[PDB]
């Protein structure tokens, strides 16, 4: 469907929300590796 | 960078970046982050 071209409208508005999540999901690791070097959070916790 | 370094850490080794052939350590105590002469403590005062 999408070769054809029929659903690519249809199919951005997902495949937009599937790169903001994996966006959201870069930045909370990131974020996550920033608040273990500030020290809030101790390495046992990162890990969980 | 962003290393967390325990008591006793090895940190390097000593220079003769001053005076070549004689080799020093310049150490310098601080309040702040900062490169100027605004905020400097004698090190052997305070370790006093
Ligand atoms: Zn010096």
């Amino acid at each position: 469907q999408a070769k054809h071209g029929l659903n690519v409208d249809s199919s951005y508005m997902a495949w937009e929300n599937s790169r903001k999540q994996y966006i959201e999901f870069q930045q909370q690791s990131r974020q996550l590796q920033d608040l273990e070097q500030n020290g809030l959070i101790d390495s046992a916790r990162k890990v969980n | 960078q962003g290393q967390r370094v325990e008591a006793g850490h090895v940190i390097g080794l000593v220079g003769d970046d001053g005076s070549p052939g004689s080799y020093h350590l310049h150490w310098e105590v601080r309040d702040n982050d900062g490169y100027g002469a605004n905020g400097t403590v004698n090190p052997l005062k305070y370790m006093g």
